């Protein structure tokens, strides 16, 4: 049956002869139940505290200094969009919000 | 551990080596088929690993340590093929070889680091010593013409 | 027993099997595949990031002035034709924990023999064409096993002398 | 691994070393290999092959220098490998590799000979250092130089 | 399973959903829509105003004095055409302090 | 094996050929250290007198 979404989500699905990537957010999708597998991908805005600690700037001098950053998956581009899904399928909003943060 | 180099100089270097059986290869696959079959994993890693460390600590005598650090990819380099080509004849080859750790009980790179760490605690100190004569030289002016103008009104 | 399985976008579906004693492997991710009860074999890659923490301890340059150097990397499986054939023959079915080991050791040595390349003074002022060096150099071996590089960088740098 | 073994000069060393063997698939010398050893265990292939390269790297090790072992051991597992083939084959076991895994001395031979350089090093880096204190404290000594002159010059407008 | 809803003037009620498969996306404030038992989606916007106390410590000027500057800022959601699309996409459904932690970071 | 120490003394020839080597080495590390480590600290000391 159809599974309506939002727009802070993205319902990527493989079903029955979809090969091609299918970039859902925001719509419905048929679904068999004993045949496609449904798997989420949370599009909300995260805020990042970038902290950094004793960095030496291009005098050398030491000063502690931090960062906040808004990252979200512009889920608009069906390229990006298909080529965050690829990895961002099953990771939970912390480890999210980490990896990119240490980025 | 405690290997010589081609100055004799005892140095502690650790290695990391990534191997895989290349089942592409019929040949090869044949071959090692020969004796692989019925060896646990731990016994294979074992045994290419105490024949690397022996192809490693042979090598050691080949490039210096100051060649070692320095000049590294062609280390590698040689070192890849001649390990592969003595391995792929026992019918294992590595994927990727490289150096983990190098490490020294002797103090000998220890001279080596510091020398730099003085050569630029040298410009630290001229720094300092710049900053102090321009503040000082005008602080003592200005307190000058205080101390006149003062006895100038007294 | 299983029949007519998909995976979706984030995990790769690999089969081989003979039908004729022919070697036929076939590798589709996100897409669609049928194995009957013992034509070919049902496996799935995790083509997920997998979280990188290269830290190198006393670690000298050039100069030789002793660091000890945290680094940051992206790495991904690739998604390409002929690596994920070597993907496939290569590592599977090792968990996560395997991965994530094989290539933290292996990008430390390779991490420590770059910084060894450059001196200090570089890693000081230009470390992003640091990074950069690092991709040229680590791109021709690290792709080799099918893990692809997406970012690199160093976290902190930490000196005692 | 040979204990207390010595060179041609006589220098006693204990190497150990590492063999790769394993039973060859060659036509006539599978008769010697089935009319030879078996139905005897795995331990008893180890122990007899132990003992006999044992003897032959004995041998070898005394039939080269130290100063060869030293520099160019390649080529002395690869004249292992000439020398050890002629015997090890008789019984049907190859060679697939050859080398040594470590080597232990007494009378501190590498130890002694690492002395010529482990100083060279320490030689520039005091070089180094000299010459940088030196630099450091010539421009040091002249910025306390003329801040002296231009802070006694204030003071003698202040006592005037 | 609810079916034509409306709301105040105050929240916006978005709903998307593909009746054919193609991106149907509606949003609209303080009107009237009707949505199916799996047609589309049913969610609304706060457009209340939210509260902001940007308090910054130990910050200096380009001359350098420290000075521990607190502030107050008026924001709310807007109600424009192509804007509301990014923010139908973008936030919801978290709630009121989550806009308002993420708005008082960044302010 | 040799209970006799008759051996020994032949290995210990050449030990003794190698520690010559060994002390030459640090021997001529340490006057080349030491020369130009003299020369330095005269010319500091110059030129501190000199600023005196």
């Amino acid at each position: 049956m159809f599974f309506t979404c939002g727009p802070n989500e993205a319902m990527v699905v493989s079903g029955f002869c979809r090969s091609p990537p299918v970039m859902v957010a925001g719509g419905r999708v048929f679904v068999l139940p004993c045949i496609q597998q449904i798997q989420r991908i949370s599009l909300n805005t995260l805020t990042l505290n970038v902290k950094s600690e004793k960095v030496y700037t291009r005098h050398g001098v030491p000063i502690s200094v931090t960062g906040i950053a808004q990252v979200k998956i512009q889920g608009q581009n069906k390229e990006m969009l298909a080529a965050a899904c690829q990895m961002f399928l099953g990771k939970t909003e912390a480890e999210i919000a980490h990896i990119a943060l240490e980025t | 551990e405690k290997v010589y180099t081609r100055h004799g100089v005892p140095i502690s270097v650790t290695g990391i080596a990534q191997v895989k059986i290349q089942g592409q290869n019929k040949e090869m696959l044949a071959a090692a088929c020969q004796m692989f079959l019925g060896k646990t994993e731990a016994e294979i890693a074992h045994i290419a690993l105490e024949t690397l460390e022996g192809h490693q600590r042979a090598i050691m005598a080949h490039m210096t340590v100051e060649e070692i650090y320095k000049d590294r990819q062609k280390f590698s380099e040689q070192v890849f093929k001649v390990a592969s080509s003595d391995l792929v004849n026992m019918g294992i080859s590595v994927v990727s070889y490289t150096l983990k750790d190098i490490h020294d009980d002797q103090d000998y790179l220890h001279s080596l680091g510091k020398a730099r760490t003085a050569q630029v605690q040298k410009d630290a100190r001229i720094g300092e010593a710049e900053a102090k004569r321009d503040a000082g030289i005008r602080e003592a002016k200005a307190k000058q013409e205080k101390v006149s103008a003062q006895y100038l009104s007294e | 027993m299983g029949n007519c399985h998909t995976v979706g976008p984030n995990e790769a579906l690999v089969v081989s099997g003979g039908c004729c004693g022919s070697d036929y492997k076939q590798y589709v991710f996100g897409g669609w595949a049928w194995a009957w009860w013992c034509i070919s074999d049902t496996q799935r890659i995790s083509l997920e990031i997998m979280t990188l923490q290269p830290r190198c301890e006393d670690v000298e340059t050039a100069e030789g002035v002793a660091l000890t150097v945290t680094g940051v990397a992206q790495v991904k499986i690739m998604t390409e034709k002929e690596l994920l054939a070597v993907a496939c023959e290569q590592f599977l079915g090792k968990n996560v924990q395997d991965i994530k080991n094989v290539v933290l050791q292996t990008l430390e040595g390779h991490l420590r023999s770059i910084l060894g390349t450059l001196t200090v003074e570089q890693i000081y002022q230009d470390r992003d064409q640091f990074a950069k060096l690092v991709r040229e150099v680590a791109a021709p071996d690290v792709g080799r096993m099918g893990i692809e590089i997406l970012s690199f960088t160093i976290k902190d740098v930490y000196d005692k002398v | 691994r040979c204990e207390d073994v010595e060179t041609a000069e006589g220098v006693a060393l204990t190497v150990t070393g590492v063999a790769q063997v394993k039973i060859m698939t060659e036509k006539e010398l599978l008769a010697v290999a089935c009319e030879q050893f078996l139905g005897k265990n795995v331990q008893d292939i180890k122990n007899v092959v132990l003992q006999t390269l044992e003897g032959h790297l004995r041998s070898i090790l005394g039939t080269l220098t130290v100063e060869q072992i030293y520099q160019d051991r390649d080529q002395f597992a690869k004249l292992v490998r000439e020398v050890a083939a002629p015997d090890v084959g008789r019984m049907g076991i190859e060679i697939l590799s050859f080398t040594i895994k470590d080597v232990y001395d007494k009378v501190d031979y590498l130890s002694s000979l690492g002395k010529t350089q482990t100083a060279v090093v320490q030689r520039d880096a005091d070089i180094g250092v000299a010459e940088a204190e030196r630099d450091a404290g010539i421009r040091e000594a002249e910025c306390k130089k003329e801040m002296l002159d231009v802070k006694f010059m204030a003071d003698t407008k202040i006592a005037d």
